[PDB]
RNA sequence: AAGGAACUUUGCAAUCUCACCCCGUAACUUCGGAAGAAGGGGUCCCCACGCUUCGCGUGGGGCGCAGUGAAUAGGCCCAG
RNA sequence: AUUCCUUGUCGGGUAAGUUCCGACCUGCACGAAAGGCGUAACGAUCUGGGCGCUGUCUCAACGAGGGACUCGGUGAAAUU
RNA sequence: GAUGUCGGCUCGUCGCAUCCUGGGGCUGAAGAAGGUCCCAAGGGUUGGGCUGUUCGCCCAUUAAAGCGGCACGCGAGCUGGGUUCAGAACGUCGUGAGACAGUUCGGUCUCUAUCCGCUACGGGCGCAGGAGAAUUGAGGGGAGUUGCUCCUAGUACGAGAGGACCGGAGUGAACGGACCGCUGGUCUCCCUGCUGUCGUACCAACGGCACAUGCAGGGUAGCUAUGUCCGGAACGGAUAACCGCUGAAAGCAUCUAAGCGGGAAGCCAGCCCCAAGAUGAGUUCUCCCACUGUUUAUCAGGUAAGACUCCCGGAAGACCACCGGGUUAAGAGGCCAGGCGUGCACGCAUAGCAAUGUGUUCAGCGGACUGGUGCUCAUCAGUCGAGGUCUUGACCA
């Protein structure tokens, strides 16, 4: 029992591994009213608009 | 695998006390804020309970009363809201995505009548 | 479905009350005597299957005695039997009829019903001692 | 995975009904007599199973009922397709007063 | 040679003569011809027919071009058949006769990732004789220092299902043409509403 | 499901048993015991009657698959 | 709990018994307060057999819950 | 400054000195059943009793119950019965402490895989434009077992008893694949019954708790094997042992020295599965087309065809991927109808001293099933995506 790594992993390796941790930036749209930005199919967090006006102020 | 419903990391009793509490709450106040999922999972239980209350007879009251343990809310859903929904073939509710919370990263949401 | 270790009650006056299974065989009954095996393995005996068995309880006074071994042929499974119409038969208890190596029963008569499937497997004499061919 | 507009039901039920037959209104608990024809080689004998109905099951061509009989000191149950060619006819003999719909409990008696 | 497309509708009980046949109900709806591949056109002999219908509003410019060239009207599904002709288009009428043995291909119901028992039929382990978390595992995966490796192809846990499967010599029990239905004995892979291709026998019997 | 120790070093493990009342109970013995040996029955609701009450006996009636109706709750034996 | 030869030999039980029981005596290498041979009763002792019951097994299924997986938060270790 | 050691379990795979099964020479081969030898490693090689066993003996079968290798394969895979720690006892040895490869009872087997290797699944780029689809199969994997009965035929053979090759038919066992219609299992809140208690003011009716379903009885869809369907081949091409044709050296003879044919469960092909990262990157059908940018800005921008993101789902699934729908809309939920499960609701009435019975009531209730329906959410929108290098040759105006 008790596996353990045989050898330090190179800085190079370690970083090759990390080639996939890129965050994915939001696709962001600009609210058709109050004008800041929002997520598709969410309520625009600036005004509160989702066609008329749902969340409060 | 056509199975249906959500485990919601809970035991059968919990799962039930959930849908009942959140039903009681949504009916107590027209709209509530909750996890997007718990919402998804709440919509059809409450919508149905409405359809039950839409009967008006005493049977349908006692029926609703098993799932909804607060008199005042029962009385509300029997006498006030079911009669309003009178003409709508179901779809008594809707869901809105508010979005991500700070503590635990979770898309909240809004559910209402 | 019978398998080694699987006790059944006996449906004849042969004198064995209770036999325990021991081997299963896929021998039939053809031309000269019985036949010799359908292969080596075969794990489950059902109705119209010869098995091999050792006597476990017997009548004081009777042909067959406690410990005797002897072939038997299986006449009532608790398992289900599917005939080619969809009909299904199934008996409360598991039972067989001890036989000799021509297939003919060692007893004077069969007790309780037997599965008509015995007719299929050409067990005429057994099928004839029988109170009922369900 | 081929998304075709199609009532699966009605297509099934189509076929499934050329092979559907309805028998008297017997219920679980009711005693019944099933007059079956048997083929003994060239011959067609008539044998007749009669007992308690302990379960009805399925529907459509698949519907089935289960008679339990005691014969010659040994318990036996049988299962019939309402539409088995080998079931000629079914006759209610007595009506039962049953609280369940399955009756398994009778299997000790 | 012979072949056609359709959907697995379900399984049911019927009687021919006096035995209860289990039958799978297939709908081999009509197939338009679309493309005819020959030697001097494509190198090899085949025909490409199509199955489920599809509205224009869901059809690629290029796909529309394709279908339009043979003027057929569009289909959610195309497939090829080696060595096949007639003219016009293709219904299971004529293409199959009752009694004829056919080969049914589909895509088995997928099971996701499955341990060595469920997937390969491993023996498992002692549910009780002091077995220490080795109840479902696959035992050993090799030898020792010869050959200090693990055989290529060694059966182990994995994606079971969702695979292409062909059952051979299924018997055409019934044909209701003009409902485009074939009643087929036995069982075809893949779930209800799934795609199936029906073919002549691969084997002479 | 069917089978029932075919498992295995070994029934290891897990099940069966399970409270109270009545019936009943072996070899053997230092006559204390072994012994809860073994085994069988009963158990809930209503009503009337009797009796020493919280209760129980007796009779008849009632309902369910099932009445220590859920929880606590001995598996037994033979022989070294 | 002592036997090397050893699965001693016969009997028992078992379909089949290197184990267990009884008998035998050829005790490699029992034996009388380092006690000898018995002994009812007592044992989370050890050994064999039975009844019952069982997923221990043929042969594994389906289900549940807690992890494992995914996202946001904090973020080790032996080893090299 | 550690290469864990017997046996079992689990998992395989190799050799052939072949246990079976296939082909063949010889036979002290009539037939049938054998013996031995040669070719043959495709597949197959059972369950039990005793022992820690390996082995071996026994029970009962079988076509057969093959022998070995893989650190006497496999303890970062399990066991831990054998053996070799400490305890204790017997026998024996020793004056003793102690001892024995004698026996006996007891006795801790280490949550995290870094690399190679392996099974699965994505991301990247590549394949001389950007796209949607349909495909050839270089190459690779799986599969490859057998009995029994019947006909031939009571024929060949045989004094007889008996009893065939060959060819044809039929039915199983094990194993494999798929499937869920059937027969069953399960189905953690779909339906009902039940008990103690706490609650909903009380009655009535209900909810919680008694498992992480309080117990019980059923139980759809899913998912399952013990359930069902199908499979191993047929034909062909090269061969092994072996059988021959023609035929010299060697006037005869010889299967060979030139040549030629017949010949196995084996080889290659045919079956099923993967397969162009087959960088040697293949073929076909189709769609978009020839845009913009003071080389102070010689590589990018806005785009087309087309996708992705996001939402709602899915018989797809760890994630990713895959399929569907996304208002020109039946994608899921709801709602309606139906199916199916449970089995006769609540309330009221009646009978009854009551428990409770009966009627209203084939009722009531409702997870996954089948359809319909614009009641709900799939709003709005963003992101990305061509302009096609050169060389030679052929045809063309
Ligand atoms: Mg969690
Ligand atoms: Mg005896
Ligand atoms: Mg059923
Ligand atoms: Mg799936
Ligand atoms: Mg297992
Ligand atoms: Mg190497
Ligand atoms: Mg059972
Ligand atoms: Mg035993
Ligand atoms: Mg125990
Ligand atoms: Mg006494
Ligand atoms: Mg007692
Ligand atoms: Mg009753
Ligand atoms: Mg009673
Ligand atoms: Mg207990
Ligand atoms: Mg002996
Ligand atoms: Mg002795
Ligand atoms: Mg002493
Ligand atoms: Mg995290
Ligand atoms: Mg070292
Ligand atoms: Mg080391
Ligand atoms: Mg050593
Ligand atoms: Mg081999
Ligand atoms: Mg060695
Ligand atoms: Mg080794
Ligand atoms: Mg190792
Ligand atoms: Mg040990
Ligand atoms: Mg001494
Ligand atoms: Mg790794
Ligand atoms: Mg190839
Ligand atoms: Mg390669
Ligand atoms: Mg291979
Ligand atoms: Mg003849
Ligand atoms: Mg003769
Ligand atoms: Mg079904
Ligand atoms: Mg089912
Ligand atoms: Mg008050
Ligand atoms: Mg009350
Ligand atoms: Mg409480
Ligand atoms: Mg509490
Ligand atoms: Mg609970
Ligand atoms: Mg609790
Ligand atoms: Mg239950
Ligand atoms: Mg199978
Ligand atoms: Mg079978
Ligand atoms: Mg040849
Ligand atoms: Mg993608
Ligand atoms: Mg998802
Ligand atoms: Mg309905
Ligand atoms: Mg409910
Ligand atoms: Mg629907």
């Amino acid at each position: 029992k008790h596996p353990v790594p045989k050898k330090k992993t190179s800085k190079s390796k370690r970083d090759m591994r990390r080639s996939h941790h890129a965050l994915t930036a939001p696709n962001l749209t600009e609210c058709p009213q109050c004008h800041g930005k929002k997520l598709s199919h969410h309520i625009c967090p600036n005004c509160g608009y989702y066609d008329g006006r749902q969340v409060l102020a | 695998h056509g199975k249906a419903g959500r485990k919601l990391n809970r035991n059968s009793s919990a799962r039930v006390a959930l849908a009942r509490a959140q039903a009681t709450a949504l009916l107590r106040e027209g709209r509530i804020q909750t996890t997007l999922t718990k919402a998804k999972e709440l919509r059809p239980f409450v919508e149905q309970l409405i359809t039950t209350a839409k009967g008006g007879d005493l049977h349908s009251r006692r029926l609703v009363a098993q799932d909804i343990h607060d008199k005042d809310v029962v009385r509300k859903v029997m006498d006030e809201v079911a009669p309003k929904y009178a003409e709508r073939p179901g779809g008594y509710t809707r869901i809105l995505r508010v979005g991500t919370r700070r503590g635990d990263g979770v898309t909240m949401a809004l559910i209402e009548l | 479905m019978i398998m080694p270790q699987s006790r059944l009650d006996v449906a004849d006056n042969s004198g064995a009350r209770e036999i325990m299974c021991i081997r299963v065989l896929n021998s039939g009954i053809g031309g000269k005597g019985l036949t010799t095996g359908g292969g080596g393995n075969k794990r489950y005996a059902h109705v119209g299957d010869i098995i091999v068995a050792s006597v476990k309880d017997a009548a004081p006074r009777g042909a067959v005695k406690a410990g005797d071994v002897v072939k038997a042929v299986v006449v009532r499974t608790s398992h289900a039997i599917k005939r080619a119409d969809g009909s299904t038969i199934r008996f409360d208890r598991n039972a067989a009829v001890i036989i000799n190596n021509q297939g003919e029963p060692r007893g004077t008569r069969v007790f309780g019903p037997v599965a008509r499937e015995l007719r299929d497997r050409r067990f005429m004499k057994i099928v004839s001692l029988a109170p009922e061919v369900l | 995975q081929t998304h075709i507009k199609i009532n699966r039901g009605e297509l099934l039920r189509g076929i499934e009904q050329d092979h559907t037959r309805q028998l008297p209104d017997f219920r679980p608990g009711d005693t019944v007599r099933v007059d079956t024809k048997v083929r003994e080689g060239n011959r067609t004998r008539s044998q007749a199973f009669e007992g308690v109905v302990i379960a009805i099951n399925g529907s459509g061509s698949r519907k089935s009922f289960t008679v339990r009989k005691i014969s010659f000191g040994e318990g036996v149950e049988r299962v019939f397709p309402f539409a088995s060619p080998l079931v000629n006819q079914v006759t209610i003999v007595e009506r039962g007063k049953v609280r369940r719909a399955k009756l398994y409990y009778g299997k000790a008696a | 040679m012979k072949g056609i497309l359709g959907t697995k509708i379900g399984m049911t009980q019927i009687w021919k003569n006096d035995r209860a046949i289990p039958v799978t109900v297939v709908l081999a709806g009509p197939c338009p011809i679309v493309q005819r591949k020959t030697a001097q056109t494509d190198g090899y002999e085949a025909v490409q027919i199509g199955y489920a219908p599809k509205a224009e509003r869901k059809v690629n410019k290029p796909m529309q071009g394709h279908f339009a060239k043979a003027g057929v009207a569009p289909t959610r599904i195309l497939r090829e058949f080696r060595g096949f002709a007639p003219d016009g288009d293709s219904v299971n009428v004529d293409i199959f006769a009752e009694g004829e043995k056919i080969d049914a291909t589909g895509t088995s119901k997928g099971k996701g990732t499955q341990g060595v028992m469920k997937r390969w039929n491993f023996a498992g382990g002692p549910a009780s004789h002091g077995s220490k978390k080795w109840h479902r595992r696959p035992g050993s995966i090799g030898q020792r220092k010869t050959p200090g490796r693990v055989y290529k192809g060694k059966r182990m846990a994995g994606h079971m299902g969702m695979e292409r499967v062909t059952v051979q010599n299924l018997e055409v029990v019934e044909i209701r043409a003009g409902e485009n239905l074939i009643l087929v004995k036995g069982a075809i892979p893949g779930a209800n509403g799934g795609l199936v291709v029906l073919r002549s026998a691969a084997k002479a019997s």
